[PDB]
RNA sequence: UUGAACUGUGGGCCACGUAGUGUGGUGCCGUACCAGUCCCGUACCUCGACGUGUUUUGACCCACGCCCUCGUGGCC
RNA sequence: CGCGCGGCUUCGAAUGAA
RNA sequence: AACCAUGACACCCAUGAAUUGGGGA
């Protein structure tokens, strides 16, 4: 079940059993790392980088060729984002809701949904502090 | 080697019961829907031989409507039903 | 004479006949083959072993090399084992890497520190992929019979059945020799739906 | 959520035996599940089973033969001393002539008849008869 | 109809209908294909579903259109499926 | 208060007891079947392998002494 | 426009993705 | 009688016709 709702969804991706590259690929490991580094220089998130390679370059499951996950590649080159991307995207949504509520005070439904989002932020930030991905004494607001 | 045996060799159990060949379960004495079917063997000629193969169906399998499905598998294993049509 | 450069420096004092022949054929292969001329000079062999049995009339020659060259030989395998078979009749040629195995410690705190590539399971599977490199494993099963026996079945693609079926009885012997583990093989047309070709 | 994969697997097996099936599929399986199964197979209570491998927790296909009457996990895993074997038998078994209580000791997972012979003790896991 | 079906080796008929992640061993549903736009001499590899935008390297023209589900190619271009491995 | 999976539970010979599978070959009776002959009909009769089921190989397990640098190396 | 040659100096090892 | 007078999370479990939303052939 969803953690903050009543939906029972199952849409997801199923990964292949065979992890070896498909032998029609070319595009050696060095070229893939170059393409990842070029894209991150344009401000694309780790999730958007995997999409661009998948849809236009034939690279599915970047880990399977070059053996390294996308975030690890960016950390090594020193271009990782300051805060994790899931936390950043939750914070952006809560900011837009709050800007809307300042003009629409009677929107009691968006007030209920804002409580759920901020409960998600406080649960996530507690985790990133325990595994030292965020500075201690980091506070949302 | 059926039933319970003493420290001596005497078998003290009375009325060792029947075990259904489909479900491997004891057929009790108050189960009135349990049946027995006898199927005759035949010679290379079309005349019946005089020996019968016998089958046991539990009895609750009949009321569930699964009695027919079990008989097909039992007769196939016993070698009385040809599973699939032969090649041309 | 330069032909021992392909052999490792330790073995250069007392090379065996099989190792000396392998070194010589590699050296002439260095300047002859057009694409093997590159990516060959950096390579050098570790050792040579031979396995033969009363059954499986052909002979098996195992060639071990340093693990640091594994990406160098994957770009030149298939063709390499072809010409080695051409030069040496009556044998099939396998190319393996050498891997260290770390035993399982008895302390939880040391267990969390063991390297993962050095564990027994990981090494054995990389051995199997080395035995059949151009192909790959598409399935794996473990059967536990009514007695204590346990079997391990590995399935391969059926698209390459013609080019690989010959070496199967021998390769199972090589795997047991190196890792003391027994494996059976099978084929799967349409691996996606688990359709076992008979 | 799913808190015990041993309680799950033993519930699937006893369920399929109640209906009358011939095979079951069990997920997600683990080392403790396999060692529990081998104890039932060695005493001649299930039959051949096989493990299908995905690059995750696997699945298990178990063949039945109509001999199992019940199997279940005990939760939480209480503690049993070598003098405490009888008390458990009197509680969760139909008779002392047949049945098994599976324990986990430092020698390994094994039933209570073998554990008494080696004169050990440990935490109970389940039972079957 | 007299066949006995086991769970370890399912038949082709019953397996072809199952949802992915509901099979015996889960796996992908997608694939890759070489797409040749009219002219431009270039061959591009395009994902079957490809929610993003795709432009040919040479002519800088869009090749596929996003869609809930499979992507649809522009009218001129014709594709060719690639083997799984 | 309760919490998913994973790092691993050897290999040979002993020796014969035992032991199921399948494996090959062995004889291959008796019947069936296969290919043949007479030859219907529009059924049969004659003649030369294929399948049982007698034995006998390969692994599995149970009874079991030793050895193993008890994965590979690298020594000897 | 590409194209190899000569001297050349300069500075990828991580369990898996419920 | 804020009622399904039926607390939340997870597993297994026989059939035949319908219906709302997305996807594949
Ligand atoms: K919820
Ligand atoms: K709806
Ligand atoms: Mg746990
Ligand atoms: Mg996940
Ligand atoms: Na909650
Ligand atoms: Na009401
Ligand atoms: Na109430």
């Amino acid at each position: 079940v969803r953690m903050h709702g009543n939906g029972h969804g199952k849409a997801a991706s199923a990964l292949p059993y065979r992890r070896t590259p498909p032998t029609w690929l070319k595009s050696s490991s060095r070229d893939v790392i170059d393409a990842v580094c070029k894209l991150a220089k344009k401000g694309l998130s780790p999730s958007r980088i995997g999409m661009q390679l998948r849809d236009s370059m034939g690279i599915a499951q970047v880990k399977n060729v070059t053996g390294r996950k996308i975030l690890r590649i960016l950390k090594h080159k020193g271009m990782a984002p300051e805060i994790p991307e899931d936390l950043y995207c939750l914070i952006k949504r809560a900011t837009q809701m709050r800007k809307h509520l300042e003009r629409n005070t009677k929107d009691k439904d968006t007030k209920f949904r804002l409580i759920l989002v901020e409960s998600r932020i406080h649960r996530l930030a507690r985790y990133y502090r325990r595994v030292k991905q965020l500075p201690p004494t980091w506070k949302y607001e | 080697t059926i039933g319970t045996y003493n420290e001596e060799g005497v078998n003290v159990d009375l009325y060792i019961p029947r075990k259904c060949h489909a479900t491997n379960s004891l057929i009790t004495s108050f189960d009135h829907s349990a049946v027995q079917i006898a199927i005759a063997n035949v010679d290379p000629n079309g005349v019946i031989d005089g020996t019968t193969t016998t089958l046991c169906i539990a009895g609750y399998l009949r009321c569930q409507g699964e009695s027919d499905h079990a008989i097909n598998h039992l007769a196939i294993a016993k070698g009385i039903v040809r599973i699939k049509t032969k090649k041309k | 004479q330069p032909h021992l450069r392909k052999l490792r420096k330790l073995k250069r004092a007392n090379p065996s006949q099989e190792e000396e022949s392998v070194a010589r054929v590699l050296f002439e292969l260095e300047g002859s083959h057009k694409t093997l001329r590159a990516q060959l000079p950096r390579f050098h062999i570790n050792t040579v072993r031979t396995s033969s049995s009363p059954r499986h009339k052909k002979t098996a020659m195992i060639i071990l090399y340093p693990l640091r060259f594994i990406m160098l030989v994957r770009k030149i395998q298939r063709t390499l084992t072809a010409e080695l078979e051409k030069r040496f009749p009556g044998n099939i040629v396998v190319l393996v890497a050498q891997r260290k195995i770390t035993k399982r410690p008895n302390d939880v705190y040391k267990l969390q520190q063991v390297q993962r590539s050095r564990t027994s399971v990981a090494v054995f599977e990389n051995i199997l992929n080395d035995l059949i490199y151009p192909c790959d494993v598409v399935g794996r099963r473990w059967r536990y019979r009514t007695d204590g026996s346990k079997l391990m079945k590995v399935f391969l693609d059926a698209r390459d059945r013609k080019r690989v079926e010959s070496r199967l009885p021998l390769l199972a012997h090589v795997y047991k020799l190196l890792t003391h583990r027994t494996v059976t093989f099978g084929f799967m047309w349409n691996p996606k739906l688990q359709q076992v070709s008979s | 959520t799913m808190m015990s994969v041993l309680a799950n697997a033993l519930r699937c097996i006893a369920g399929a035996e109640r209906r009358g099936k011939r095979q079951v599929l069990i997920r997600p399986s683990s080392k403790v599940v396999v060692k529990f199964l081998q104890v039932m197979q060695k005493h001649g209570y299930i039959g051949e089973f096989e493990i299908v491998d995905d690059h995750r927790a696997g699945k298990i296909v178990v063949n039945l033969n109509g001999r199992l009457n019940k199997c279940g996990a005990i939760c939480p895993r209480f503690d049993c001393t070598a003098r405490d074997f009888e008390k458990w038998v009197k509680n969760i078994l139909p008779s002392r002539q047949f049945g098994f209580v599976v324990l986990t000791t430092s020698l390994g997972i094994m039933d209570h008849e073998e554990a008494r012979a080696r004169n050990t003790g440990g935490k109970v896991l389940g039972f079957f008869y | 109809g007299f066949f006995d079906s086991d769970l370890s080796y399912p038949t082709v008929r019953t397996e072809r209908m199952k949802h992915k992640r509901r099979r015996l061993v889960q796996g992908p549903n997608s694939y890759f294909m070489d797409v040749k736009c009219p002219g431009c001499k270039n061959i591009t590899v395009v994902y079957s579903h490809a929610t993003s935008e795709v432009k040919c390297n040479g002519c800088a023209t869009l090749l596929c259109r996003p869609t809930g589900g499979k992507a649809m190619l522009v009218t001129g271009c014709g594709f060719r499926k690639k083997p799984d491995h």
